[PDB]
RNA sequence: ACCUCGAUGUUGGAUCAGGACAUCCCGAUGGUGCAGCCGCUAUUAAAGGUUCGUUUGUUCAACGAUUAAAGUCCUACGUGAUCUGAGUUCAGACCGGAGUAAUCCAGGUCGGUUUCUAUCUACUUUCAAAUUCCUCCCUGUACGAAAGGACAAGAGAAAUAAGGCCUACUUCACAAAGCGCCUUCCCCCGUAAAUGAUAUCAUCUCAACUUAGUAUUAUACCCACACCCACCCAAGAACAGGGUU
RNA sequence: UCUCUUACUUUUAACCAGUGAAAUUGACCUGCCCGUGAAGAGGCGGGCAUAACACAGCAAGACGAGAAGACCCUAUGGAGCU
RNA sequence: GCUACCUAAGAACAGCUAAAAGAGCACACCCGUCUAUGUAGCAAAAUAGUGGGAAGAUUUAUAGGUAGAGGCGACAAACCUA
């Protein structure tokens, strides 16, 4: 029968680096070709509407750095770097669920040797290197964006609450006290094998247990959505987002940041680019860092109280 | 939960583990070839790399001398390590101690492996040599490379 | 980056936790630059109050930045045996406590049982910082030049 | 954190905390939803077998960043209504209690040193 | 714990004949360019391994016969030889350990 | 004494909760022997809490300090194949009594072994749309003779539970936790009132209708059928999950 | 001991190699609610429920396993004490 | 021959304080008040300390005697080969 095989099996000692360099140059050229999407064949841009939404971005959680404001308080911001972010395809309204349109957005770039055949065919037909994960954002109809455009981290501006969701750090099969937070029996008070036992689970008259009973098992290996994350600083050169609070997940992982749907922040994106921030048609160069009117800039000459 | 933590436990604690690793390192310095489980030979190679580095850093240093006297319980291996294995890798940095995997043992059927230093007066182990540069795929790759070189 | 300053004010120990990078900090001034035999003075809470008591209106002494930073080899006594932490354990590695006028020989003999001679020769746990130091030094030089 | 049954030392110049007694004054209740007391909270202190309120002016655990860390639990006595008991406070009082200015106006006025 | 009844042979068959407990068929078995005694991917051949182990054992026997007693460890490198083969010029300071058989084709 | 002496473990407490109102509260009404904050009556609503302690052996019972409360019943007087017997179901003894003695005590006390490898059903994040206290201008205003203090709105600080983090505090270190940090968004049916005949007045309607008077036919994680020897991993019991340019 | 638990090592825990139990078993193709019955139903009536098969943990039920109950009662069946 | 008692000949108890002692701490030794582990276990009665004694009412090697309507008993109806 057919045995297992990979890409560097039937290659000599002078062909593996050649193939690596060739595929590296190929993916670099493919990434550089999709740099100016506005000069090609862009879709018509529609004005901003109060009853519409937009597409989010995909970032990578670097680390967590402290941050101070002007009033003297100390906050905490999380670094979200956007390496490569593009649009895969576009699904119409009458093809998904008949409610809202969707957009396929991929994460960072990877290799073409550890992917499925259909994935490679799709990324070859589209013209972009394969990605790690694929996310879907629910948008409206007038926010239709042509697939194949670069998405930078400058799409968000300091002064907007966003929502970041990712896969949390899994704890595996753990006990119930560390999972659900149940109290435990005393220690050396004559206890005989019951320091971390839940005890009862149900009653004697029902003859069974309820499915909604908190019992030990796997916990942490799931995606959690975080709400109320205000941005305080937007970077342009390195494309770093400074979201306040914590991001559910570990370090060096792909997240999914988008606009918030809370009722307190309904129509607050009128001063924001509804389609996508294009560095070609803006006719202006944004600064390296975009600060807020409340965060203490590093170049401050020692703020003093009066 | 053991995230980002190595240090594979073997004996009855850290002291026994360090003693076993020191014995394995002494045996590897002496015989230059030892068959043992994959974790044991991996830790032995990881410690032997730093041992070779410290022996190459110098001889008159008291720190390296104390480390060699501690990690070698045979005494006679210290001059050998300082006057043979140190001048040998004077042109190399951290590229040595090649690890090769063997099948299993005829006793309890455990995964083992054999490591050794470079050079080695003993005959070399049968290295998994790759395919020759004359097969169909290799010839096609060479032709494509020559074509892209002549077209550039 | 934070640091704790120990000082006795009117017979009361006050420990402030400043920040090296905080917008509220005005100016950091060094009064007396000197080293000691320990890199962590957390054992001053169980010592005599006269050692951790310094004058608040003292005049800073000025010297040249080429004296190799003189190290003050001064030993500090300790209060009886209701201490805060077990400083006699070998894992702390403290060479600034007078164990001759505070503890007996049997206490030291029974405390030396937790000594780990194998930890000093762990090798793999050693953090060799050289290339990273050179890189950050080149970076700070390039940032200071232009 | 000053909870309950804690041997605290009075740092006031009154006739209750400065008087010697065979039992050290210990707290029995904290006027808060939880059983955790920080600097600037009202607690009940039993001095010489009595029931009098107290005010936490400095515990021993490090709270935030810009805050002092005293080695001993400093507590200034207080009555029901806002009238302090002692008249001379020799121990230093942190500047974190000056953000009130309404319920502890006399306690901050009878103090001396501030850190 | 104590069962109230008895498991059937059908339950035993469903438990022991499931594909999860059955041994999986591996597809990593190939041939070897040399000798050829049925090897496996990422695993060295047992035939050449036994050969080199026997050769190393013979070399160690010869070294122990030349050294004699324990606690030696010379401060110079070593080099093994076979039938004939005069020592080269760059092998003067190395210990010479000659054997009593022809030189194999897999040792250069 | 109706299955249960070829065996139904008996009071509490720790952990875990489910259901019900004959409801302490925040949600919404009418009256008052309701002058305003303190009270009572009758209705709908269970999404939660029901504290910190002492001693007596307690589910009983006694006393100190809070807010809206330290609520009730059933679940084998819930839960000993999870935990302890402080007594309650023995063999010893002491005090007092009945008894010739032996012996006994719903009279009291000292201590009095707590055994099971999960066979079967069933479980192993149900992904989520919280609750509330205080203060500030109104507030010292209606009100009494005086004490005193709101109805409602805006803003700022806070308590329990849930969803995450190590970079700043701690446990002490190539990691993981809290003592540190962020967020938690919608209601729930009982009245107050126009026109109208039956019943030409009047009539809020188990008539045909109009206002608070129904939130919602809500929104985000996650939705590519197959390259898999081997190595690594913030993924993990195996398996499974991700990367190897 | 707790508020509020936590950082590590061993036994032990999960898989690989073999010797390999004990108690226990009427047969099981073995889900839930309401109601009934020798009075507490996975096998009875009406409904809800349903492709099949293993691994890793807890006890709610099968009035689960060990002792023809030591507590209450019968026996013209016994024995000890006075 | 384990255990209650008796008989004849022997052995054992570092060190310090030794108040003269059926004195104290404390090795070896005699017994086992409590915690933790298992109750088809190492064991049909185990594992460390917290324990009392350890110059004498102490322990032990050898040999003999007291047996059921009885032996023995510093009296537990305790022991008389699980
Ligand atoms: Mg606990
Ligand atoms: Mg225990
Ligand atoms: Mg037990
Ligand atoms: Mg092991
Ligand atoms: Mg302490
Ligand atoms: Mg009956
Ligand atoms: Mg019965
Ligand atoms: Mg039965
Ligand atoms: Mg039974
Ligand atoms: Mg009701
Ligand atoms: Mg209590
Ligand atoms: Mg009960
Ligand atoms: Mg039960
Ligand atoms: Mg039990
Ligand atoms: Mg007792
Ligand atoms: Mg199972
Ligand atoms: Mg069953
Ligand atoms: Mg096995
Ligand atoms: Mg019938
Ligand atoms: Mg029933
Ligand atoms: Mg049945
Ligand atoms: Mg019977
Ligand atoms: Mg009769
Ligand atoms: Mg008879
Ligand atoms: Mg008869
Ligand atoms: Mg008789
Ligand atoms: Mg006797
Ligand atoms: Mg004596
Ligand atoms: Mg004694
Ligand atoms: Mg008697
Ligand atoms: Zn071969």
């Amino acid at each position: 029968g057919k045995s297992g095989t990979w890409w560097d099996e039937h290659l000599s000692e002078e062909n593996v680096p050649f193939i690596k360099q060739l595929v590296s140059d190929e993916d670099k050229a493919q990434l550089a070709s999709k740099l100016c999407p506005l000069k090609d064949e862009p879709w018509p841009i529609h004005p901003w509407e109060p009853g519409s939404f937009r597409v989010g971005l995909i970032a990578l959680k670097l680390g967590m750095m402290p941050l101070w404001t002007k009033d003297g308080q100390k906050h905490v911001v999380t670094l979200l770097q956007v390496q490569d972010c593009h649009v895969l395809k576009y699904t119409s309204k009458e093809n998904c669920n008949g409610k809202m349109a969707t957009l396929s957005v991929g994460g960072k770039t990877v290799s073409r040797f550890r992917k499925a055949t259909s994935i490679l065919e799709f990324y070859r037909e589209l013209g972009l290197p394969p990605k790690q994960t694929v996310k879907i954002f629910n948008i409206t109809d007038n926010a239709a964006i042509k697939p194949g455009t670069p998405l930078y981290a400058a799409h968000f501006r300091p002064g907007q609450y966003v929502d970041v969701t990712a896969k949390t750090i899994g704890k595996g099969f753990q006990g119930v006290m560390k999972r659900w937070g149940f109290k435990g029996q005393p220690a050396t008070h004559g206890q005989t094998k019951t320091h971390r036992r839940p005890g009862a689970v149900a009653t004697g008259d029902i003859g069974r247990v309820w499915p909604g009973t908190k019992m030990p098992g796997k916990m942490g290996n799931i995606y959690r959505t975080e709400y109320g994350l205000k941005v305080w600083r937007i970077n342009t050169k390195h494309n770093i987002i400074y979201v306040n609070g914590s991001v559910p997940g570990h370090k060096n992982c792909l997240v999914k940041v988008k606009d918030s749907k809370l009722p307190a922040y309904k129509d607050l994106g009128k001063n924001l680019p509804f389609p996508t921030y294009f560095p070609d048609g803006d006719e202006e160069e944004l600064p390296e860092d975009l600060y807020d009117e409340n965060v203490c800039q590093p170049g401050a000459p020692s703020i003093t109280f009066a | 939960i053991s995230h980002g933590r190595v240090f594979r436990r073997m004996g009855l604690g850290p002291e026994s583990r360090i003693h076993l690793l020191r014995n394995l390192l002494t045996g590897l310095v002496r015989h230059e070839r030892i068959e043992a489980p994959w974790a044991r030979v991996d830790e032995m190679r990881g410690y032997a790399e730093k041992l070779i580095d410290y022996g190459k850093l110098g001889d008159t240093n008291e720190r390296a001398m104390r480390m060699a006297d501690f990690w070698l319980t045979e005494k006679d291996l210290i001059p050998k390590l300082f006057q043979v294995l140190a001048p040998r890798y004077k042109d190399q940095t951290g590229g040595y101690t090649r690890m090769l995997q063997i099948p299993n043992r005829s006793l309890d059927r455990a995964k083992m492996a054999v490591i050794e230093y470079k050079g080695n007066c003993l005959p070399p182990l049968p290295l998994p040599r790759r395919d020759s540069h004359l097969t169909l795929l290799n010839q096609l790759l060479q032709g494509l490379r020559q074509d892209l070189r002549q077209s550039q | 980056a934070t640091f704790i300053l120990r000082n006795v004010i009117e017979g009361q120990g006050v420990e402030i936790c400043f920040e090296l990078y905080n917008p509220r900090v005005q100016e950091i001034q060094v009064v007396k630059l000197e080293k000691r035999l320990d890199d962590s003075l957390l054992y001053l809470r169980d010592a005599l109050p006269e050692y951790s008591t310094f004058d608040v209106n003292m005049k800073p002494v000025v010297q040249e930045p080429n004296q190799k930073v003189p190290v003050n080899e001064l030993k500090v006594k300790m209060k009886p045996k209701p201490w805060s932490k077990r400083w006699e354990r070998p894992n702390f590695n403290i060479k600034g406590i007078r164990f001759d006028l505070c503890l007996t020989e049997q206490q030291m003999k029974e405390a030396q049982k937790w000594n780990q001679p194998w930890l000093e020769f762990d090798m793999m746990r050693e953090y060799d910082t050289s290339k990273i130091e050179a890189a950050i030094w080149k970076e700070i030089e390039a940032s200071k030049r232009s | 954190a000053i909870q309950k049954m804690t041997r605290v030392r009075v740092v006031d110049n009154s006739a209750l905390g400065n008087s010697p007694y065979h039992r050290a004054p210990r707290c029995i209740h904290v006027y808060k939803k939880n059983g955790v007391g920080k600097v600037g909270d009202q607690i009940l202190l039993a001095i010489k077998g009595q029931k009098k309120k107290a005010l936490i002016v400095g515990h021993c655990m490090p709270g935030p960043r810009m805050t002092p860390r005293f080695d001993s639990n400093n507590v200034v006595l207080i009555e029901d209504n806002g009238n302090p008991v002692g008249t001379r406070i020799k121990t230093p009082i942190p500047t974190s209690l000056r953000k009130r200015e309404g319920e502890y106006s006399k306690v901050l006025a009878i103090a001396q040193n501030f850190v | 714990a104590a069962p109230k009844n008895r498991r059937t042979i059908e339950v035993n068959r469903c438990r022991r004949r499931n594909p999860q407990k059955l041994i999986k068929v591996k597809n990593n078995i190939d041939v070897c360019p040399e000798c050829g005694h049925l090897k496996q991917k990422h695993v060295l051949c047992a035939y050449c391994y036994e050969k080199v182990c026997k050769e190393t054992a013979e070399i160690r026997r010869q070294i122990g016969k030349q050294e004699g007693g324990p606690f030696k460890a010379p401060t110079i490198e070593t080099v093994v030889l076979y039938t004939g083969e005069t020592p080269s010029e760059q092998d003067q300071g190395k210990r010479i350990i000659e054997r009593d058989r022809k030189r194999p084709s897999w040792f250069t």
